[PDB]
């Protein structure tokens, strides 16, 4: 659940605007550099296919 | 408005297919329906198909 | 340059003494040569006594 | 209870055609065979027709070679009708060279072990100037039926030789086949019939061979007659490594290292690669960039590569 | 902005770009079919706003 919120947070997904990564740290009380890492693993987790087969088909 | 134009020239070769219009000089139009193997063509005794 | 023999052959046979059989795929033209000849033998030359 | 037929005198008349005959024919079987053979005779038989022709300075079949009165299209068209025969080879590339004013016939090519030119007088094209020279690579293969140049490009796979002009496949020995069953009176039998099959040919096939293989396929078809959702890994992983568009140097190393598919690549690790021959930091840098670009990286472990058919 | 005929075209593999010279124009004589790139062209559209 935090990986979903952080990514929906870091992008505009089902939300007004998007939030600077400092804002997110304050929202999570765990702050700064930490969060940037989670983002990476999340993108990393969707990158290697089990996950990957469906979202890749969207580009061209 | 146009800065530059490139014209490419393609030479298409079309052969013949069901749907093409064909006619003799006599006003008989026609449109080829099927393309038949040489085997099913009516042939005369000498064996030369039509 | 190897050849083509068919695959799947449904036999739907009405009653016993009657039958309608389909055999596919063939090479183009072959259904008619196989078909006709098999017809000639069956009709004009077959062993039987009446 | 029945009588089987067999052949008898096969009378050659011209280098083109001949009249074969089949005696031992029972009542009405002359038709049962004669048409069935014409059928298989005209169509499916083995043949060798010229296919790909790559010539000298010619970019496409629509140009004109300086010094020759035949449009390239016409020269291509003449070749489709060059009749040849090979023996133990299923495709051969013949080298034709000639120059000087005069007709260039089909006998001017360079002979090969299986090369038999059945029409040495066959005209390839004329030559209109004192010094004008034509060199050509003529690729002849053998096959069956009619394969037009159109269907010829699907497979593709580096047909890049823009100089190679494909022609249409003429494959077929048979020209015209006609059969007549005249009643053959063998000294003793009620009434039996003969079969005079008069055929017509390009000279690349002998009558007995044809009529034999014809009946060969026939019974061969009667053979049958007589009796009676879960993809796992990403599909991109099974694309060949060539799809990465690497450097010449990098591509050869992978084939040289037994890495042929994308799935093989994503498993191998950074450490291993500098140890493989020819690869340094420079080469590896190229590889890391292209993989990230398709959402991949190196060294990912898959406990089940690959599955399962 | 001005439109470029440059051969650098977003989202295409080298196999596509094969049939093209460095400049973005198909070579003379290349046999082609539907979908082949005859001439590379790119027009400026800024700020996609994804």
């Amino acid at each position: 659940a935090r990986e979903a919120k952080v990514l929906r947070m870091r992008f505009g997904i089902d939300m007004n605007t998007d939030y600077t990564l400092e804002e997110v740290g304050k929202q999570f009380d765990v702050t700064r550099e930490r969060i940037r890492q989670i983002e990476a693993k999340a993108l990393r987790k969707l990158r290697h296919p089990s996950r990957s087969e469906v979202l890749r088909s969207f580009l061209d | 408005g146009v800065l530059k134009i490139v014209k490419v020239y393609l030479a298409v070769k079309r052969r013949i297919q069901p749907g093409d219009k064909m006619a003799g000089r006599h006003g008989n139009k026609g449109v080829i329906s099927k393309i038949n193997p040489i085997e099913d063509m009516p042939y005369d005794e000498n064996g030369t198909p039509v | 340059t190897e050849f083509l023999k068919p695959r799947l052959v449904d036999i739907e046979q009405v009653s016993s003494t009657h039958a309608k059989v389909t055999l596919e795929p063939l090479e183009r033209g072959f259904g008619h040569t196989l078909g006709n000849a098999l017809r000639r033998i069956l009709l004009s030359s077959m062993p039987g006594c009446a | 209870e029945f009588l089987k037929p067999r052949l008898v005198d096969i009378e050659q008349v011209s280098s083109t055609h001949a009249k074969v005959t089949l005696e031992p024919l029972e009542r009405g079987f002359g038709h049962t065979l004669g048409n069935a053979l014409r059928r298989i005779l005209l169509s499916s038989m083995p043949g060798c027709a010229v296919t790909e022709v790559e010539i000298d300075g010619v970019l496409h079949e629509y140009s004109t070679k300086e010094g020759v009165q035949e449009d390239i299209l016409e020269i291509l068209l003449n070749l489709k009708g060059l009749a040849v025969r090979v023996q133990g080879k299923d495709e051969v590339i013949l080298t034709l060279n000639k120059s000087g004013i005069g007709p260039v016939t089909a006998a001017d090519i360079t002979h090969d072990g299986d090369v038999e030119i059945v029409k040495p007088q066959h005209v390839i094209c004329h030559l209109t100037d004192e010094n004008a020279s034509i060199s050509m690579r003529i690729k002849v293969q053998r096959g069956r039926g009619y394969v037009p140049a159109s269907t010829r490009i699907h497979s593709e796979e580096d047909e890049r030789p823009i100089g190679r002009l494909l022609v249409d496949a003429c494959y077929s020995p048979v020209e015209r086949i006609a059969y007549n069953v005249e009643a053959a009176r063998v000294e003793q039998r009620t009434d039996l019939d003969k079969l005079v099959i008069e055929m017509e040919t390009n000279g690349t096939i002998d009558p007995e061979e044809a009529i034999r293989r014809a009946a060969t396929i026939l019974a061969e078809q009667l053979e049958a007659f007589v009796d009676l959702e879960k993809p796992e890994f990403d599909p991109i992983l099974l694309r060949p490594v060539d799809d990465l568009e690497l450097t010449v140097r990098s591509a050869n190393c992978l084939k040289a290292e037994a890495i042929h598919y994308i799935g093989d690549l994503v498993q191998r690790t950074e450490v291993e690669l500098l140890k493989t021959p020819n690869l340094g930091k420079k080469s590896l840098t190229e590889i890391k960039d292209v993989l990230a670009s398709r959402g991949l990286s190196l060294g990912m472990r898959l406990e089940n590569w690959p599955p399962a058919s | 902005g001005p439109e470029e005929i440059t051969a650098d075209i977003p989202n295409v593999g080298e196999a596509a770009l094969s049939k093209l010279d460095e400049s973005g124009i198909v070579y003379i004589g290349a046999e082609v079919t539907g979908g082949d790139i005859l001439v590379g062209k790119v027009t400026p559209k800024g700020e996609t706003q994804l």
